[PDB]
RNA sequence: GAAUCAUCGAAUCUUUGAACGCACAUUGCGCCCGCCGGUAUUCCGGCGGGCAUGCCUGUUCGAGCGUCAUUU
RNA sequence: UUGACCUCGGAUCAGGUAGGAGGACCCGCUGAACUUAAGCAUAUCAAUAAGCGGAGGAAAAGAAACCAACAGGGAUUGCCCUAGUAACGGCGAGUGAAGCGGCAACAGCUCAAAUUUGAAAGCUGGCUUCGGCCCGCGUUGUAAUUUGGAGAGGAUGCUUU
């Protein structure tokens, strides 16, 4: 597919380690502001969409609304104690509530909060 | 004689009869600069005259365009 | 030949117009006898040069700051007072007008505020 | 012969075509305003429930405040503001409804004599725009309207209400419905009688 | 050899009339006259009323260019502007 | 490139940039963590001798 | 709750009221200036949807736009056309929106909504302070309005594959030969 | 307190140039305010601060039978 | 005769702003031809080069009128594969994506549509001892509340500055 002209827009990775560098060090300056906090955020256990990956879940971007209030968590102290709040995604059932509320009585757990001033 | 001296660029190359010069245009606002030479362009790019202003800019943003006097200065 | 920076500082802006006065003049005379044997006058000339800007920066110096001190109540300072910048530092957001946030999100940020908080291992 | 500047004419021509061109029911209403007798005895009761300006409310905020380091009932006053008058009109708080004639955009009071005929409230029209701003203290108000009046003049209204009802809104009831237009001169009738 | 003109030249720019004083005060009459009384600005007469204007007669009252430009820097002139 | 050349030839003094970044790499202050921190042990071995957890992800 | 029937007004555009009105405002608005200056919107419903405020620094001006084509066809629109004209006039405004509000045989009108970067109720309102930014100087050479953004083509979906980042910006992405250390 | 030293936060900064009173190929031609010198309230020369265009906010002035009120 | 309000102008009035430079990267407009197909015109080159307009340290995009058909996912952006696949074509030369998945980084919000109506509560000026005075803007709507996986109003009792 050499039609057009290749040699003018072609990029070269001379730089792969040294943005590997540099990107440890922005998670190093994250963890320099946000000392006892951690560098990311909780998100929830999801199922992949297609029935390709129907077995499969993974990470992702935030909890439903229902999944704070039956975790006791309230809304508007999520998303400051570490907690990514999606308001687009719902549960449509049991089984994703149950396995994302278990999720954070566990967050719940293992966590210290400090008391404000 | 058919260019005259330009007053912008200190060229011979004002035109006499058309009072626009064929190196920089003059009369335009814009100095002309075209693509399709690169040679012509530095030829007169910042850095081919004398800076006498921007190059006192770099010293006064790596103190942060700082204004006053040193404390107890005379 | 030369004045020391040090004594004029000292002294007010109207002794310093006398020795304005006296500074160029000995420099014209000098001037006018300097072009036949050109000797040793002509290191006085350029102590001469030094001494007549050295006085000039301290008459302006202390003239600015005089009307620095008039201008340090009014609003609108006059245009050679006024701090450089860049012109893009002058056009800049002041830094009140730049932080200043709406009434409802200082609300929301009082209450509900990044707490600090930490995750066992 | 001589020039006239560019405004003038533009101004002066715009009243040749808004009394030339025959104008649908909506806005020719607003062609139909009151009379001067009962326009000075709206105002004679307007003017009684005037708002206070910025001086004497300035003044009325110190006296409590003085009072507090050393009781009040409801203030009744001219309502004004389209938004807030065509609220109280849609909520039947208001008793009475003025309009102006003169609304340069003309949209903003077109709905309102529909409106106040839906609702029930007896409105009117008057001329001035900037004889409403002075009752409000502003420069301008387009509209403004009647809620409650004091025990003192409950009768005035009520006889004002009844006059606007039968010397205005019973005066122009088939002129509402009806077009403008119609008010051609010997020049415009010539040269129509040419064209044809 | 620069060529100068006599009307531009002369006692023309030394005295000025009243018709020209009033209209380079932008005032009006009797607020000229006021402030004349207060100031005690004075009409005065010129050596060569021709000379000053050629057209000119002998009934018309000149002024001079100083007092003029007092009442033009007249804090008087700011406050009657303040007034109106 | 006439910019760098005309440096070269010039008696002007080259401005030196101090390495000075936007945010720093390590915490400050009078708290636990900034007592405790080791300059030259990376994030997760810090966070290994606090007790701590870094990332919450997979 | 005026504009409530305002919008419907403005929706019916082509009934006897409205049309009546179209009509004598386009005749007035032909034998005023091209660029001139509205001290009030004709269309106030429109302003205020916008982002027009009753503040010092808002300002509305009024452009007639030729219309027809350039059967080569100007990719621009008439919107488009219409606030370029207006940001080359005033300079030291910026472009926020604008709006139709008549048309002709001959012309098309448009209201643009102008905010003053310099004024001090600008910068002390952080509703519109974010305009005052050196980022948004001239958004309407940039194809940055409500019109540029239309015709960019900068919507989400399969429908909008080649233009929902800036298609100079994919054609870039997509023609660019990347090569690793490690191949 | 030397230096063809370094730093650099205060100044000075001729003619031009987006180039900005008019012209420009002349160190020329005008207006408003102030000062100085040489016979000097009148003459001459020099100096200092000003005088571009579009637009925004305010100030002030003006025009329009556009338009309202005005016998209590 | 007086005095508005509306519109249009003047001022060497006060306070500001735009032009030009740079243009490696970024956002738009406009737009070729050589070449290939052992000739050549569709095509390709190429939505490229040249030309014009406009920004910043990044720009742009961005919190779904989205993708999906699943047990669903969940703003934008970039890398890896998807994939030379789907799709289009003197079906020749060729052209040529995307969803899913693994990562990097992640952050959400402001209005308009409401009557503050028991009180325009909002804001620009310029005058000041600066502590607070007037002028104007504005009801054809400046603050507060609210922005549809919401919200308001009453009641309710805890919890926050
Ligand atoms: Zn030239």
């Amino acid at each position: 597919h050499f039609r057009k002209h290749w040699q003018r827009r072609v990029r070269c990775h001379f730089d792969q380690p040294g943005k590997k560098v540099t990107r440890r060090l922005a998670r190093r300056a994250k963890a320099a502001a946000l000392a006892p906090r951690p560098v990311d955020k909780l998100r929830p256990i999801v199922r992949c969409p297609t029935v390709k990956y129907n077995r499969r879940t993974r990470l992702g971007r935030g909890f439903t609304l229902e999944e704070l209030k039956a975790a006791g968590i309230p809304r508007l102290l999520a998303p400051t104690i570490g907690i990514a709040v999606d308001h687009r995604r719902k549960n449509l059932s049991e089984e994703s509530l149950a396995a994302n509320v278990q999720r954070l009585k566990d967050y719940k757990a293992r966590l210290i909060l400090f008391p404000r001033k | 004689k058919t260019h005259g001296l330009c007053r912008r660029c200190g060229r011979r190359s004002l035109h006499n009869q058309k009072k626009v010069c064929a190196s920089c245009g003059y009369p335009a606002a814009k100095t002309r600069k075209y693509n399709w030479s690169e040679k012509a362009k530095r030829r007169k790019v910042t850095g081919t005259g004398r800076m006498r202003y921007l190059s006192t800019v770099p010293r006064r943003f790596k103190n942060g365009f700082r204004t006053g006097v040193p404390k107890g200065a005379r | 030949g030369k004045v020391k920076a040090g004594q004029l500082w000292s002294k007010n802006k109207e002794e310093l117009t006398k020795i304005l006065g006296e500074l160029k003049t000995e420099l014209s005379q000098l001037r006018i006898q300097k072009i036949s044997s050109s000797g040793a006058k002509l290191n006085k000339i350029h102590d001469l040069r030094k001494s007549i800007a050295r006085v000039l920066t301290v008459i302006n110096a202390k003239q600015r700051a005089q009307l620095r001190l008039f201008y340090k109540n009014k609003k609108y300072l006059p245009l050679d007072l006024r701090p450089k910048l860049t012109r893009a530092l002058r056009r800049r957001l002041s830094k009140e007008d730049a932080s200043r946030v709406l009434e409802k999100t200082k609300k929301r940020l009082t209450h509900f505020p990044q707490r600090k908080y930490a995750v066992k291992a | 012969m001589v020039k006239w500047p560019e405004y003038i004419r533009l101004q002066r021509q715009k009243k040749i075509l808004r009394m030339r061109l025959k104008v649908p029911p909506a806005i020719a209403q607003f062609q139909y305003t009151l009379d001067k007798n009962l326009a000075a005895q709206a105002f004679k009761l307007l003017n009684k429930y005037r708002p206070e300006t910025k001086q004497e409310k300035k003044e009325r905020l110190l006296r409590e405040a003085t009072a507090i380091k050393e009781v009040s009932k409801k203030p009744y006053t001219v309502k004004y503001g389209l938004n807030h008058v065509v609220g109280l009109i849609e909520n039947k708080k208001a008793s009475l409804v003025l309009i102006a004639n003169d609304v340069d955009p003309i949209e903003l009071v077109v709905f309102l004599p529909a409106l106040c005929r839906k609702m029930g409230i007896p409105y009117a029209i008057i001329k001035g725009k900037a004889r409403l701003g002075t009752l409000v203290h502003k420069k301008t108000a387009a509209v403004v309207a009647i809620t409650e009046v004091r025990s003192e003049d409950k009768n005035e209204l009520a006889k004002l209400i009844s006059a606007v009802k039968e010397g205005y809104l019973e005066k122009v009831e088939d002129t509402r419905k009806r077009w403008g237009g119609g008010i051609m001169g010997f020049k415009a009738q010539k040269r129509e009688e040419k064209r044809k | 050899g620069k060529a100068k003109k006599k009307g531009k030249s002369g006692a023309a720019r030394n005295y000025m009339t009243r018709t020209q004083a009033v209209k380079k005060l932008q005032l009006s009459l009797p607020d000229f006259r006021k402030l004349c009384i207060w100031k005690g600005i004075y009409p005065r007469e010129p050596r060569d009323r021709r000379k000053v204007n050629k057209s000119a007669t002998a009934s018309t009252t000149f002024y001079y260019t100083k007092d003029i430009q007092y009442l033009l820097h007249e804090p008087l002139l700011q406050k009657f502007r303040e007034q109106k | 490139r006439e910019l760098q050349k005309r440096k070269r030839r010039s008696s002007r003094p080259t401005i030196r940039m101090p390495n000075r970044r936007k945010k720093a790499l390590n915490p400050a202050g009078n708290n636990i963590i900034a007592k405790s921190w080791n300059k030259k042990e990376t994030l997760s071995q810090n966070y290994t001798r606090f007790g701590l957890v870094a990332k919450l992800g997979k | 709750g005026a504009l409530k029937y305002l919008e419907e007004l403005s929706k019916k555009k082509q009934s006897d009221v409205v049309r009546f009105l179209l009509r004598v405002r386009c005749w007035e608005y032909r034998q005023l200036n091209v660029i001139h200056r509205a001290s009030r919107p004709s269309r106030p419903d429109k302003a205020r949807r916008l982002g027009y405020k009753a503040k010092q620094g808002y300002v509305i001006y009024r452009v007639r736009v030729r219309r027809g084509g350039r059967q080569l066809k100007y990719q621009r629109s008439l919107r488009a056309t219409a606030e370029e004209r207006v940001g080359r006039r005033c300079s030291n405004l910026r472009v926020l929106n604008s709006y139709w509000v008549n048309q002709d045989s001959t012309y098309k009108y448009y209201e643009v909504i102008l905010v003053d970067p310099n004024h001090k109720a600008i910068r002390r309102d952080p509703r519109i302070n974010w305009i005052c930014n050196p980022v948004h100087k001239h958004r309407e050479c940039r194809g940055l309005t409500s019109t540029g953004k239309k015709s960019r083509g900068l919507n989400k979906g399969h429908r909008f594959n080649k233009t929902r980042a800036g298609r100079r910006k994919t054609w870039k992405r997509h023609n660019t030969l990347s090569l690793w250390r490690y191949r």
